[PDB]
């Protein structure tokens, strides 16, 4: 149903008289499309999905120039959030950038965001209204004032109900067998014996496409908030995803455990017992 | 690479609505801009735009249409002052603004007496140093030079007596000295009927 | 496509 | 009051020598170009950089070094001087990347292969017709600027040591005077038009100034006249009653 | 300064059968800072070709990797993840476990 464009910027700041490193990524929903990292050969963005390939050498020398511009941007503010707060250059530090637009299924804009971290904690937000913004602590109500008069909020604005939205289109188009394309949890349980009285049941759902999925257990028809360990969502490899969920069961009453497998891949919720 | 503006120059009279238009390459051009350059002067902003559709500014209407890679200037009620060469720019990504080639816009006066002559006009330096004169023709006259290389003919001047409300059109002729007379000068480009050549 | 509304802190 | 300053505003160079064209803003702006603006193709881009410590090509980098150790500056420079560099230069700013641009004064640059042919104007005011003041009721002076090279000419019209922007057209660009082989001499003309009244009062002084710029102090200077440098030459003109 | 340790999972691609060709991953999330080490072991043996995805981070700002390699399980051989990072006094190993 819905989608979304998200591009994120690391750089980290390498210490003393030392050159920073920088990684940017493209995704369309849970597909990567580009990279710009500036440890390798080529100092220009690469595709990373094949339907990007087609795209024309203005968009290449376009697209490394705004990932180059944003790097050295990131280069000024490593230098900047050092004399903001009081850091010496011994350090290593961090700036994280991301941005990106939701759409619905009419892919129309839904929601855009564009949000700034430095040392891995909130500096600054843009709001959802698109026209104003969080600073988290005092350094970033300085960057606050900075970005509110360079009229930055109307230049993202901009962006995120045209550009971002726009170009998230013309992929969703060009990469329509890839992109628009679910692949079904298969699913199926295990049974491992811990003692001689209790039991780990898990539920396993793998190769789903997109990564948004929920695994639940039920005992007797009710949600078992208990004893479920759920794991987190992990890629494959092959750009798509596994995750599972256990519960501690007492042998012999191993029928009233259901697991509940939700997923826009599939007809219908699934439900699996251990028989 | 390639910005393109409208082939120049636009002759547009006072009051009327003028017209300007840019095409670009690079559909993921993202930043659009006009510029005013007057001659022997830098560029200053007329409007930026980012988003599809209409921006107004007063007198000054900005157009784009990302879907065609087209950027537009309308320019309403056109006062003297907004003869200049019009400039579209537009960013290729990073650093890469682009500029195109500029279309020349010139606002002719809206003539309220055309009275067509041509005058001789006696040095400071001698009294035989030689020159003529054209002036007061309505706007619609233009001019050329293309005789032979004796006869340099200028090109079309207007200027503005404010204390007095009146503008006169002129250009100014010369050769070195032969037997260049001053009624054989402006005829490459025709003459008025009554055009006082007086003697 | 990503953007060009972005500017030093 | 914050902007942008580009110096020189005009330089004639000699081939082969190298010259920088300074820029610098006080603006806070990361991003920083250079442009060079030529008679048929508009503004080009030679070099550009988004903050500072970092440059980029644009579209005519060659011949072109630039530099940026720190926000303010931008200078340009030319290591070897071809004529196909003859152009005006502008340096601009914007406040980061795909932002506005707001450009600086401008640069006139014009190197030439031979110092010999630097020529001064000679400037000449012609004083009213008879014909046009029992027409008319309006006086026109007219003031040629004649045999001079380059076209880095200002001309501007004094009345009584007082300058005026009403009654006065100039020629949007000088006229050759050979429009033939070499590089030609240039012709430019004016005119300042008032009334008979103000005319034939002898108690106006009117006066038809060129500031023309020419070579640098510094400059191989060999031949039979005098040192074609920047100068004004002026020429003047009397209240005249017959 | 935020400083958070590294979440590991290592699995196979393809759920594992003796004798056919797979992929052993490691995936380590939830991390800040960036940088990190990890080896894919082989009878606690480096593995030596062992590619891995571009750093990408999640919302709460943490950053996640997956390292990767070719493999051929077999019933006698042991794989192990071997994860370095800063808020590590000394490198973590988490074994594979086919049974999950």
């Amino acid at each position: 149903g819905s989608h979304s464009m998200r591009y994120f910027f690391t750089s980290v700041s390498r210490p003393g008289r030392g050159e920073p490193r920088f990684i940017a990524v493209g995704y369309v929903d849970d597909t990567q499309f580009v990279r710009f990292d500036s440890d390798a050969a080529s100092q220009r963005m690469e595709p990373r999905a094949p339907w990007i390939e087609q795209e024309g050498p203005e968009y290449w020398d376009g697209e490394t120039r705004k990932v180059k511009a944003h790097s050295q941007t990131h280069r000024v503010d490593l230098g900047t959030l050092r004399g903001y707060y009081n850091q010496s250059e011994a350090g290593s530090h961090t700036v994280q950038r991301m941005y990106g637009c939701d759409v619905g299924s009419d892919w129309r804009f839904l929601r855009g965001y564009h949000q700034y971290a430095y040392d891995g904690k909130d500096y600054i937000a843009l709001k959802e209204d698109l026209r104003s913004w969080t600073a988290a602590d005092m350094a970033a109500q300085t960057t606050k004032h900075k970005w509110e008069a360079a009229h930055v909020a109307e230049q993202l604005r901009a962006y995120l109900e045209g550009t971002c939205v726009e170009w998230l289109r013309r992929y969703l188009e060009n990469g329509k067998e890839t992109l628009q394309r679910t692949d079904a949890p298969k699913t199926h349980m295990t049974h491992h014996a811990v003692s001689d009285h209790e039991a780990t049941l898990r539920c396993w759902a793998l190769s789903f496409y997109p990564a948004e999925i929920t695994l639940t257990w039920q005992r007797d028809g009710e949600d078992q908030t208990q004893d479920t360990e759920l794991v987190e969502t992990r890629p494959a490899g092959d750009g798509t995803f596994q995750k599972w969920a256990a519960v501690v069961v007492p042998s012999g009453q191993e029928q009233r455990y259901t697991c509940h497998v939700q997923h826009e891949g599939l007809p219908k919720p699934l439900t699996l017992r251990w028989e | 690479k390639e910005v393109e503006q409208n082939s120049g120059p636009l002759s547009v009279p006072e009051g009327a609505i003028a017209s300007l238009n840019c095409t670009y390459s690079d559909r993921g051009s993202q930043s659009f801009f006009w510029y005013r350059q007057y001659s022997g002067k830098s560029p200053e902003l007329i409007m930026f735009i980012y988003s599809n559709g209409d921006k107004e500014d007063g007198r000054f209407t900005a157009q784009l249409n990302k879907a065609s890679q087209y950027v537009s200037l309308l320019i309403r009620d056109s006062q003297p002052s907004d003869s200049a060469t019009y400039l579209c720019a537009v960013n290729f990504g990073g650093g890469k603004l682009i500029f195109g080639q500029g279309t020349e816009l010139s606002v002719k006066p809206n003539i309220q007496n055309p009275d067509p002559a041509v005058y001789q006009l006696r040095d400071s330096k001698s009294s035989d140093k030689s020159v003529c004169l054209f002036t007061d023709f309505d706007s619609q006259t233009n001019v050329s030079q293309s005789k032979d290389s004796d006869v340099y003919i200028t090109d079309k001047c207007v200027l503005d007596m404010r204390s007095m409300d009146f503008k006169s059109n002129s250009a100014v002729a010369w050769s070195n000295k032969s037997d260049f007379a001053c009624a054989n000068a402006f005829n490459n480009s025709i003459i008025p009927e009554d055009t006082f050549f007086p003697s | 496509a990503a953007g060009i509304g972005i500017l030093t802190v | 009051i914050a902007g942008i300053t580009q110096a020189p505003t005009s330089q004639i160079l000699a081939a082969g020598r190298r010259m920088t064209l300074r820029c610098t803003q006080d603006m806070r702006h990361n991003a920083m170009y250079w442009y060079r603006q030529d008679l048929g193709l508009g503004l080009r881009l030679i070099h550009y950089s988004n903050t500072a410590g970092t440059t980029g090509k644009g579209e005519v980098p060659d011949g072109y070094s630039v530099s940026r150790a720190n926000t303010d500056d931008f200078p340009l420079t030319l290591a070897s001087a071809v004529p196909s560099q003859t152009s005006v230069y502008f340096c601009a700013s914007s406040l980061s990347f795909g932002t506005e641009a707001f450009f600086g004064q401008g640069t006139r640059l014009t190197v030439v292969e031979d110092l010999n042919k630097v020529f001064p104007p000679e400037v000449a005011v012609f004083e009213p017709s008879e014909a046009e003041i029992s027409h008319t009721q309006k006086a026109t002076l007219v003031c040629l600027a004649t045999g001079f090279y380059p076209d880095h000419v200002e001309l501007s019209w004094w009345v009584n040591g007082k300058e005026v922007h009403s009654g006065v057209c100039t020629d949007p660009q000088p006229l050759k005077e050979q429009p033939a082989l070499n590089d030609s001499r240039y012709a430019l003309s004016s005119r300042l038009r008032v009334s008979a009244t103000f005319w034939q009062d002898p108690r106006n002084h009117f006066r038809c100034q060129v500031q023309f710029y020419g070579l640098s102090e510094n400059d191989e200077w060999t031949q039979d006249r005098a040192k074609p440098v920047t100068q004004i030459v002026s020429a003047e003109a009397w209240g005249r009653a017959d | 300064m935020i400083q958070r340790t590294p979440k590991i999972q290592v699995y196979s691609r393809h759920p594992a059968e003796n004798g056919k060709s797979n992929f052993l991953n490691c995936y380590v999330s939830g991390f800040h800072p960036s940088d990190i080490e990890v080896d894919l072991l082989k009878n606690g043996e480096r593995i030596e070709k062992v590619e891995h995805s571009d750093l990408s981070f999640s919302k709460d700002w943490s950053f996640y990797l997956l390292y990767y390699t070719e493999f051929t399980p077999t019933e006698k051989d042991e794989y192990a993840c071997r994860v370095n990072h800063v808020t590590l006094s000394q490198p973590k190993i988490v074994k594979w476990d086919r049974d999950m």
